């Protein structure tokens, strides 16, 4: 991770161009944002507009990392990125796709995030951009690490997770940050086991989050797009 | 239905539905009591309570535990008996008359013995 | 029978089908009972 | 003798548990529910017993008998303790022949039950 | 403290909360139907009672006490028995008619011998003239209400939704209407017993008025009791959900620990 | 100023004339009437607002004209032909059967207000 | 099954059940002394099932458009979807059909808990005809589940209605075993229900209604059935024809 | 009883009964509140709430946290104090008077101060 | 911190936070295969914090009167103070300041829950 001395000394906002977000739960530049909500809430369209907006507003590229992604949904995501323009085979694309499918062994699903992240880091360090890194799903990176650890014969910690739960998380998260050259900002889909926010996986993840974007069926049923819950969505930088 | 017949299968289903409705409503009873139930719901609960009890039977081998002579009841009497109950032919008969007996004739017999 | 009991009957006849809504058929129905009390024990319940 | 008198005492105390659980709904009650609620409440009280104080069978029988058949039903609940010792003292003085039959035969003939019926009723009013 | 112990304790409360929450809303519905019975009875109360204000009618005693059979309605029955008892210290030999089982209990405990008639099964539906009359009927027949020098109706008066008020109102008899200070401001025909009827009719009307006032007060008390029940229960749910997730976690850990100790050898 | 109120519905609580079915016969009440207190028999009530007539059929009850000249009518049940033959006769013929076989007394009285309603 | 998929054909595979398969894999893993984890499963039991289930797929045109569709079965214990194996499979598949004993005893069979079941694919996988009536079915049932408790004297217009439809729509979904219905038999029943044509009919007669209504349609309106089956959609003309045929039968 | 005497044992027993009755009702109270109790129960709970406060005591070592001088109460005093409460002789006294004091005298003295 | 304490001066030390320390120690312990206890911590996780926090002290006049004051931080889960690590640390320190999520959400900040907070030895040191 970038050195202590290499860190930016002030939190600052990453302007998204999305009204609800910028006003009520603004993204931290070089921070991490918990993206909540499953299907039928226009999640992929939300991701694709951030890709578009960061590129047009800040001239920064994106990397989308499917960690333990359903192959069916990577095929859908790719076909939809071409239809939307964020990927253009004949022209210029705005996003890199890195996929570590559910059917790959635990070691692959545990490292994909780092693969996606490194491509994102290069744009920061070498090209001085404000970069987006999408991780869907960060919980699945945790479970892969649990599985690898178990396979190596390590004694599991509380609730069956790996003893290195927190350091595994820190070795990934600490790399997403603002440096003097630019920044990597990460939007991470977060699954909550059993809806238990005190479960080791969400509790450890949440320590690194700076904001949350909550997509809700109650907002879309009212006909409001993006279907962002204006009350649930919270940002540490609303100060 | 292919095995026991349609009539047998229907009584079985409806006995089970009555019983489940009663299980379902037990939380309205525990907190708000019997008064709050619907007209058709009160009748279902009263039939269910009878059915629960009617399903009990004195075993021959359990005689030392009960002091009640054991009873063995033919399948066809069991079906006919429970059918009658579900049709409301024995609604005026109190609960205890259905407890720890044989077929429907036994129910009728206990009912008259309790009144006298 | 009393003057308001008499008036009741004269209001229940002039009751007893489409103008006869639910709260009309109900205003003509009571599940009420009266039990007499002394010394307290009771003289067994009777319909109103 | 103990069996005879404790017929359905177990099932009855179960009927009492049910009936008491219900009444906790603060609702008014009828002869049946108030009677068993009365009997069961006294029967529970009857079975309370001090430590190091084991009773003989011939002492247990008449207590259970007075309970189960309902001879205690019209006695204040706080007084059941003193009733126990006084009933026994009465039985040891006057109906001591009764006790001996119970201890030596261990059974109650139709005659013994009748004798015991009258011996209890006699004591119920001082 | 076992997981099983916790899961069934939590489903139990989850239902209590769902029940009271439905009950509170059934109440609001039941109350709006009761505000229409209450406005239509208090208007007839000022049409009927205007006469007596003018004829200036003024007053062994008959107390008619009005609540219901149903509980889970706050302190409807208790603080009305309070009003009745406080009144019954200044005249203990009074005769008591109870309308509704709950008030009968309250009073059977504290004045068992004053009670001579009990009316039953009133809780459910709204109050109606047919009941008021049939009740008024027995007061005259069995209780001989006609002969009493004083007749008090005790009932609960809905001040608002949040608050009701235990109240007393007198019923004047035939004799008392006749002899009233200003009966002569009215040109009554003294042919066939008119003050007899103007009393038997007031017995019924004024009872109805009080029942309808007690009803509306009760339904508002049940709505607010069910409201606090739902809220208190929904609090418990939270505390028990958290206990549940701790325990679920601890069961996985403890089960893993045995598996691991067994695999060390 | 008129107060007309039923237990379930208040009807009227300025008027020019009200007609009530009093102790024996119909009565008219104008803007100044000397305070009277009268029973109301099971008959028709007619309120006037100018020449506007609105008739009712009524259970019975009581009228009072107060000092301030306000009239007060109350009854249990309160439009004439608009609300009230086949509805009526099915019950009313079945009353004659109840007079022979307690229940005899009340059933007997049903005839005077049933026959009076049919006479309008 | 992949032979079919790989050769431009379509296969359906039922794994009955994956619970017991996990338990066999756990036996071998423990006896070979591999490290145990949660419930003594080996740390690659997830991979076991994900390797298996991602083999279900819909191939592209280039590759022959063949298909493999998987219906894996999982048995829960006391309804616990948080146990290790159910957690795994649930997150791997595209949705759940959830069965429940409570519903089963109620009469509701198949015992599908609609509130908890989903198909992540959704509409894309539905005959347009059925989708045109099923859209509002999902809603009426959702609204019915919220107000379920209100089912016991003082209830206003709107909530009494939601109760009337809900009960009947629930009743239409009851279906005997071994009696699957064609789409063209399905749509008239749901059309009737959703549009209110059942509200007047008493709750116990919905079963006999279905039978008579289908045979009446086969006798007198077979042309409409045939259009549903063949075109798979509903023109405004069909809708109105259905409306007429339904209104016609209800009155009789 | 062989060690402390019948009176002390009897009082200890009855304190425990009272408190247990209150404990057994926690759930009903927390959801529904005092209004739904029967009349016996409402009395028993009201008394139990006092006994519970009466069991609190200012300690000399804890003076800094309580703000009040510490009290040492004698065994015989404790038995007679609680005996009397059980006899309903202080039912009219507000709960708060039983809190954080010595024996029954302190209670009476505190009840007087608060009346001002 | 101790240098100031030993040399007649005063230091304050904030351990932000011991929850995360104990999570780190549990990682070594499990990797070293020490038997997991409650919530999979090692038997000696109390000792980890106790020996640390005992070093915060007020020294005598003979030892120069220096002092080291400690403000350790512990994170609860769902406001549960009954949990292992939280109670270990309560049974070491001289009181707690409990910060309540419900108060914090309402906008009461500092969100001190007054009934659950206590200073065990601080009164004698409070400005008069």
């Amino acid at each position: 991770p970038p050195s202590f001395a290499e860190q930016s000394t002030s939190a600052e906002i990453l302007e998204t161009g999305i009204k609800v977000v910028d006003l009520l739960a603004p993204y931290a530049r070089g921070g991490k944002i918990g993206l909540f909500g499953g299907a039928g809430v226009g999640k992929t369209v939300f991701i694709q507009e951030l890709i578009n907006n960061i590129a047009k507003a800040h001239g920064g590229f994106s990397v989308f990392t499917g960690v333990g992604e359903r192959t069916r949904e990577g095929n859908d995501l790719y076909r939809e990125m071409k239809e939307t323009g964020v990927i253009n085979l004949e022209g210029e694309s705005k996003v890199a796709l890195v996929f570590g499918q559910m059917n790959e062994p635990p070691g692959a699903r545990a490292r994909v995030a780092l693969t996606g992240l490194t491509i994102a880091e290069y744009f920061r360090d070498e090209e001085g951009q404000d970069v987006l890194l999408f991780i869907d799903n960060i919980f699945r990176f945790t479970q892969a690490g649990s599985e690898v650890s178990a396979l190596l014969g390590r004694i599991p910690s509380a609730v069956g997770y790996q003893p290195t739960l927190a350091t595994d998380m820190g070795l990934l998260q600490e790399r997403i940050t603002t440096t003097k050259k630019g920044s990597v900002t990460s939007v991470q889909a977060v699954y909550v086991p059993a809806d238990d926010l005190t479960d080791p996986a969400p509790a450890t993840t949440f320590a690194h989050l700076d904001a949350t974007t909550v997509l809700s069926r109650g907002i879309s049923e009212l006909g409001i797009y993006p279907a962002v819950d204006p009350l649930d969505s919270k940002s540490r930088l609303l100060d | 239905a292919a095995v026991v017949g349609q009539e047998h299968y229907d009584v079985a289903s409806k006995v089970q539905e009555t019983l489940q409705t009663y299980k379902s409503l037990q939380d309205i009873i525990a907190i708000l009591g019997m008064d709050e139930l619907s007209e058709q719901d009160k009748l279902t609960v009263e039939r269910a309570r009878k059915i629960q009890r009617f399903l009990s039977q004195p075993f021959a081998v359990a005689e030392v535990f009960t002091g009640i002579p054991g009873k063995l009841v033919r399948l066809k009497d069991t079906v006919a008996s429970f059918k009658a109950v579900l049709e409301g032919k024995y609604d005026n008969i109190p609960e205890h008359a259905f407890y720890m007996v044989g077929g429907i004739e036994d129910v009728v017999a206990k009912a008259e013995k309790l009144a006298a | 029978i009393s003057y308001a009991a008499y008036l009741n009957v004269a209001a229940q006849a002039i009751r007893s089908t489409e103008l006869q809504t639910a709260s009309v058929l109900n205003r003509s129905q009571t599940d009420a009972f009266y039990t007499q009390y002394k010394n307290a024990s009771e003289p067994t319940p009777i319909t109103k | 003798a103990l069996k005879q008198v404790a017929g359905s005492l177990k099932l009855f105390l179960a009927q009492y548990r049910e009936v008491a659980a219900f009444a906790q709904f603060g609702s008014d009650l009828d002869a049946s529910t108030k009677q068993t609620l009365v009997r069961g409440e006294r029967l529970t009280q009857l079975l309370k017993q001090n430590q190091y104080s084991p009773l003989a069978t011939e002492e247990q029988v008449p207590l259970i008998y007075a309970g189960v058949n309902g001879h205690l039903d019209g006695i204040e609940l706080s007084r059941i303790g003193e009733f126990e010792s006084s009933f026994l003292s009465y039985l040891k003085s006057n109906h001591n022949e009764l006790l001996t039959e119970i201890r030596e035969k261990g059974e109650l003939s139709k005659e013994l039950l009748a004798s015991l019926k009258s011996a209890t009723e006699s004591f119920v009013a001082t | 403290a076992t997981l099983k112990e916790v899961e069934m304790r939590l489903k139990s409360i989850k239902n209590i909360e769902k029940i009271t929450k439905t009950m509170k809303i059934v109440a609001s519905t039941r109350l709006s139907k009761a505000e229409k019975a209450k406005i239509s009875a208090k208007k007839m109360d000022e049409a009927e009672q205007l006469f007596y204000k003018n004829a200036e009618t003024k007053n062994k005693e008959l107390i008619v006490a009005i609540t219901s059979d149903k509980g889970l309605c706050g302190s409807i029955h208790s603080q009305l028995a309070k009003a009745v008892r406080r009144h019954l210290n200044d005249q203990p030999n009074a005769d008591i008619v109870t309308i509704g089982d709950k008030i009968k209990m309250q009073l059977l405990r504290t004045h068992p011998n004053n009670i001579k008639l009990s009316i039953n099964g009133i809780g459910k539906d709204a109050p109606t003239f047919q009941e008021s009359a049939l009740i008024a009927d027995k007061l005259l027949s069995v209780m001989k209400a006609g002969t009493y020098p004083k007749i008090s109706i005790f009932y609960n008066d809905p001040v608002s939704s949040l608050s009701f008020e235990p109240s007393e109102k007198p019923i004047f008899n035939a004799k008392t209407i006749e002899q009233s200070p200003s009966f002569g401001k009215f040109e009554i025909d003294t042919d066939a017993n008119v003050p007899r009827d103007l009393f038997e009719y007031t017995l019924a009307n004024q009872m109805l008025t009080a029942m309808a006032q007690g009803y509306a007060a009760e339904i508002s008390a049940r709505r607010n009791a069910m409201d606090n029940a739902s809220k208190n229960a929904g609090d418990m749910i939270n505390r028990y959900s958290i206990l549940y997730n701790r325990t679920r976690q601890a069961v996985i850990t403890n089960e893993l620990v045995d598996i691991i100790t067994g695999a060390s050898s | 100023k008129l107060q007309f109120a039923l237990p379930h519905e208040t009807l009227y609580s300025e008027v020019t004339q009200v007609n009530l079915p009093a102790k024996s016969g119909r009565i008219g009440v104008l803007a100044n009437h000397v305070p009277t207190v009268e029973q109301l028999l099971p008959g028709v009530v007619e309120v006037m607002e100018g020449s506007n007539s609105k008739k009712f059929f009524i259970s019975g009850g009581f009228a009072t004209v107060q000092p301030d000249s306000q009239l007060c009518v109350t009854a249990i049940e309160a439009p004439l032909e608009s609300f009230s033959e086949n509805i009526k006769n099915l019950l009313a013929e079945a009353k004659k059967n109840v007079s022979s076989s307690r229940e005899a007394a009340e059933a007997a009285i049903q005839v005077e207000v049933l026959e009076n309603l049919q006479s309008v | 099954g992949e032979w079919f998929r790989d050769n431009g054909k379509h296969a359906l595979i039922v794994y009955d059940d994956l619970s017991k398969q996990a338990v066999a894999y756990r036996q071998l893993s423990l006896l070979l002394r591999r490290p145990p984890g949660r419930e003594a499963y080996p740390g690659d039991v997830f991979y076991l099932h994900s390797r298996l289930l991602e083999r279900a797929a819909k191939l592209s045109e280039k590759e022959g458009s063949g298909s493999l569709t998987a219906l894996p079965v999982i048995e829960t214990q006391g309804g616990d979807v948080s146990a290790y194996i159910p957690t795994n499979v649930i997150s791997i598949t595209d949705g759940q059909i959830f069965l429940e004993a409570e519903l089963f005893y109620k009469g509701i069979r198949p015992a599908i808990n609609v509130g908890l079941s989903v198909s992540r694919v959704g509409s894309a996988a539905q005959v347009k005809a059925l989708k045109q009536v099923a859209g509002s079915l999902k809603l009426f049932l959702a609204q019915y589940r919220e107000v379920a408790a209100f089912a016991q004297s003082d209830l206003d217009a709107s909530t009494k209605q939601t109760l009337v439809r809900g009960e009947r729509l629930t009743q239409l979904l009851k279906q005997n075993q071994y009696s699957p219905l064609a789409t063209e038999e399905q749509v008239p029943l749901i059309y009737a229900g959703v549009n209110g044509h059942l509200d007047g009919i008493e709750l116990s007669r919905i079963g006999e209604f279905e039978s008579s209504f289908l045979s009446y349609l086969k006798s007198n309106h077979n042309e409409l059935l045939t259009e549903i089956r063949e075109k798979g959609e509903l023109s405004k003309e069909l809708l109105a024809s259905l409306k007429s045929a339904t209104e016609s039968f209800v009155a009789t």
